């Protein structure tokens, strides 16, 4: 697990050559697992982690600011993820392309939205299921 | 005359509609509270009122096919939604 | 200390004041249930997960 | 109910048995030995009865007997049915505690005993399923029936 | 008048009405007409038509013990102020949602801090609730945070529905057996 | 006046013999009897009866006969035979309300104050109750006559008893609806009062066939409850009715997954208690 368990430590933090610090260090080890070609994509999922844990800390975060922190070395693309971001819907808000600044609007009552419900309706419906399995495999005597 | 999708006037439509100034309709819609000919409320920073009761008055041969045409198309959806009921619960009682 | 309970502004001073008891019983006690449940899921072991 | 009718007593000292049985319809149903005690069957007999039954009648007292007209299309006390809610799963957090207890004392001595030493307090386990149906039809007959008056009431 | 609000003060207005020999006097008639009634005009404009009174017909002496002891007048002069203060705040809290601050001081010609003060000691009383603001100078009446009283009203307006349908139902098929019958 | 009416099983069946026993003529009659109970507390009872004899002939439909002897000595029997009962009014069998049953009424009310009247069903076909009651009162008011009087439907139900449940009982024997669990509320008002409501939308617009072609007397005192009934048509979807209705969704159904959440370990603690009746006697028994 040691060189796959240390992968993981970079997939939850929002380091982007991170990454590059295990593929490195451990490359030749995926290879010999077999997995290398699922391994060199995780890219694309680094940087969504990463822009959503940055939008929902900062709020009013310039975009000349996000890319020194993720050291993605340039800021005229620190605005085209965030472009995908919103095409993928991982943010929500807008973007003051004038000014700089990416301002995120605050979470509002998600308690009195449909979808805790839609947690509930998942697991009402298995949780019938397992009563009736529990009658389904009982009387065999 | 207004439906019962908004029916919340303002009271510079009063101001047109009974070329009164802004500060006489508010003792004048709590006289009709008072008397009961109407039940709303009021408020004042919004400039409106929600009237939500008003007096029943007396109607023609026409507002009875307004009556006619607005209860038609409610028999269909007692039809529709209870249509469901006998044939998804059918088989729980015969 | 909550003996009262509100929210201070900085710029001007202003005591935004609010009160609701928003609901405690209906879930948290129906959530020890839960833990309670599942201890007896762990007692399911020592007469069923042993024994067949 | 039982009706009767007399038999002779000159026929009981003759010692001759009477009625002269020509169909299997009579001897159907058994008579109690509290009216054996008692003149049957010495002095009277016992005749097998039924009901005339027509839809004149039959459907006349089904169909206007237990009827009801607003029970059910309307609501439940709405503040107190979630407080109700409440009232039930909060004991049954503590009936589920001793139910976290009886099952810990199996693999224990043999079970027939644990039929006739437990009658003197409650199990959890029968009780356990006893609020389990009451919590579930309280809340899904209150469920649906308030989402269709969404859908009917405008 | 002068009693502090009570549902015993709800029905002394009609113990001493339905009088025949009270109302000889055309002024005192009046007089509780205006407490039963709707809103009362401020408080200049009644004792331009009330202060006055107090001295003439053959009744005075009990107007004499408003008037006399200036102390007890003080003390009847405000308290009848009090009073009537007061019976705008009940029915501004009764057929009003949201109300400006100055609107109100209007209403009862005084300071706009005199007004505060009016309806501090009456929610601290608790009798009006009230839920006042100094910054818009937006107060309004009556407006909890309703969580689950929408949907309590909301079946209770079914019931009132469903027992008036039931109401006509039954009234129509008689009607059609005045006509048509034989 | 009248709370509300108490009708046993017995006098509703105790007009239907009649009905049979009248039904050789054929061609018309009404059931019209003296209604005996005895009004307690504020709610009306109704406990015995019998019919008095009736006839009604076509052309001039005003003469009607109560063999008041008939009325007199059986009710004295009836006064003997049981004095706790007592006259508590009249009925007739009620097809389509008659018109001779506004002075019928006025003809026995010097026995009885409230003199209640009961319209039954001989041909039972409906989805609500199928025994009506009204009850009497007078004006000289509103538009119509100086003369005027309308009955007024008093609510009804069937009232049981102890010793008559023994009865009604064991004389169904026939298919039922018991066990009231997830299921009765959905078939004794869910299936069935949807279609209940049916009858009286339906009931409002067979009033709106006089559009402009029906019978001549118009509206006056109709509209005002119509008008009424669009005015208090409820509220539509827009406010937090919309959210709090999720918000008790997501209340109501959380004891719904905690209770489905205990079926499924308590029969799976019944699954080890066959599996401890299984493996342990095909070693012991074979």
């Amino acid at each position: 697990l040691m060189p796959y368990f240390l992968l993981t430590q970079a997939v939850r933090t929002g380091n982007l050559a991170k990454f590059n610090q295990v593929l490195d260090q451990f490359g030749e080890k995926f290879q010999a697992d077999g997995t290398y070609t699922l391994i060199i994509r995780l890219r694309h999922n680094v940087i969504k982690t990463g822009v959503r844990m940055i939008s929902l800390s900062y709020s009013r975060i310039s975009l000349a600011d996000i890319a020194q922190k993720l050291q993605l070395d340039s800021p005229e693309d620190a605005e085209f993820i965030v472009a995908k971001a919103i095409r993928d819907g991982v943010i929500e808000a807008s973007i003051n392309h004038e000014k700089g600044y990416v301002q995120s609007k605050e979470m509002i009552d998600i308690y009195s939205t449909r979808e805790p419900q839609l947690a509930f309706h998942q697991r009402i419906s298995f949780c019938l299921d397992i009563h009736n399995m529990s009658v389904k495999a009982m009387r065999f005597p | 005359t207004r439906p019962a999708n908004h029916r919340q006037l303002t009271f510079e439509e009063i101001a047109k509609s009974a070329k009164i100034t802004v500060n006489e309709v508010e003792l004048l819609v709590m006289k009709a509270l008072s008397v009961g000919l109407v039940k709303g409320s009021i408020d004042e920073v919004d400039k409106r009122v929600h009237m939500t009761w008003v007096q029943p008055r007396v109607l023609d041969l026409q507002q009875i096919k307004g009556m006619k045409d607005r209860l038609e198309f409610w028999c269909t959806d007692v039809k529709s939604m209870e249509m469901l009921v006998e044939h998804q619960a059918h088989d729980i009682l015969t | 200390d909550k003996k009262f309970h509100g929210i201070l502004d900085q710029g001007e001073g202003v005591l935004i004041i609010f009160d609701e008891p928003p609901v405690d019983k209906t879930y948290e006690a129906a959530l020890e249930t839960i833990q309670n449940m599942s201890k007896v899921v762990d007692s399911l072991y020592n007469k069923a997960k042993k024994l067949t | 109910i039982d009706a009767f009718r007399l038999i002779n007593a000159n026929m009981m000292v003759l010692g001759h048995e009477p009625r002269q049985t020509t169909s299997n319809l009579g001897h159907l149903n058994k008579p109690s030995i509290q009216a054996l005690i008692h003149g049957l069957n010495r002095h009277y007999y016992s005749i097998t009865i039924n009901y005339r039954k027509n839809e004149l009648e039959q459907k006349m007292l089904l169909n206007l007997h237990k009827k009801s007209w607003m029970e059910g299309l309307t609501l439940q006390d709405y503040s107190e049915h979630c407080k109700h809610n409440e009232s039930v799963v909060k004991e049954m957090l503590e009936l589920a505690k001793n139910y976290n207890k009886a099952v810990e004392e199996e693999d224990k001595m043999t079970p027939e005993q644990l039929a006739i030493k437990n009658v003197g307090k409650q199990d959890p386990k029968r009780h356990l399923e006893e609020h389990v149906d009451v919590l579930m039809t309280s809340n899904i007959v209150q469920c649906l029936a308030a989402m269709l008056d969404t859908v009917v009431f405008k | 008048i002068l009693a502090p609000f009570d549902n015993e003060q709800s029905d002394l207005v009609h113990r001493i009405s339905g009088d025949k020999k009270l109302e000889e006097i055309p002024k005192y008639k009046d007089l509780l007409k205006l407490f039963t009634t709707m809103e009362l005009m401020r408080w200049s404009t009644l004792v331009e038509d009330y202060g006055m009174e107090l001295r003439k017909g053959s009744l005075e002496s009990p107007a004499t013990d408003v008037f006399g002891s200036t102390e007890e007048g003080e003390k009847r002069w405000k308290d009848l102020k009090n009073r009537v203060v007061e019976h705008n705040i009940r029915i501004m809290a009764k057929y009003y949602t949201r109300i400006t601050m100055k609107r109100m001081a209007q209403l009862l010609d005084l300071s706009v801090d005199e007004s505060e003060a009016f309806l501090s000691n009456l929610v601290v009383n608790k009798t009006i609730f009230a839920k006042v603001d100094r910054l818009a100078g937006i107060i309004n009446f009556q407006r909890p945070k309703d969580p689950n009283n929408l949907l309590n009203d909301w079946s209770q307006k079914l019931n009132s529905l469903m027992s008036l349908v039931n109401k006509t139902t039954h009234l129509i098929a008689k009607e059609e057996m005045i006509h048509n019958l034989q | 006046a009248v709370q509300k009416v108490v009708v046993h099983p017995l006098v509703l069946l105790s007009v239907v013999d009649h009905f049979n026993r009248i039904g050789k003529v054929g061609n018309q009659k009404r059931v019209v009897g003296v209604l005996l109970g005895s009004w307690q507390k504020k709610v009306l009872d109704v406990s015995n009866s019998f019919a008095v004899p009736f006839d009604e002939d076509d052309k001039d439909d005003s003469v009607w006969f109560l063999d008041h002897d008939y009325l007199e000595n059986m009710y004295g029997m009836f006064k003997k035979v049981n004095a706790r009962e007592r006259i508590v009014g009249w009925y007739h069998t009620g097809p389509k309300l008659h018109k001779n049953d506004i002075a019928i009424n006025e003809l026995m009310k010097r026995y009885c104050p409230n003199s209640v009247l009961v319209i039954i069903d001989v041909k039972p076909k409906d989805l609500g109750l199928p025994t009506e009651a009204y009850i009497s009162v007078e004006e000289v008011h509103d538009d119509g006559t100086p003369t005027s009087k309308t009955f007024e439907h008093v609510t009804s139900e069937i009232g049981a008893e102890e010793a008559e449940e023994v009865g009604v009982e064991h004389l169904l024997r026939d298919i039922k609806d018991t066990t009231v669990g997830t299921l009765s509320q959905r078939i004794t008002n869910q299936v069935h009062g949807l279609k209940g409501l049916n009858s009286k939308l339906l009931d409002i617009r067979s009033y709106l066939e006089k559009v402009a072609t029906g019978k001549l007397p118009i509206n006056h005192q109709i509209i005002y409850q119509l008008q009424d009934v669009f005015n208090l048509l409820p509220d539509v979807s827009l406010q937090e009715f919309v959210k709090a209705f999720y918000l008790k969704t997501n209340d109501q159904m959380v004891v719904v997954y905690l209770a489905s959440l205990i079926r499924s370990v308590v029969a799976l603690h019944n699954l080890i208690n066959n599996k401890i009746a299984n493996r342990d006697a095909e070693k012991k028994e074979g």
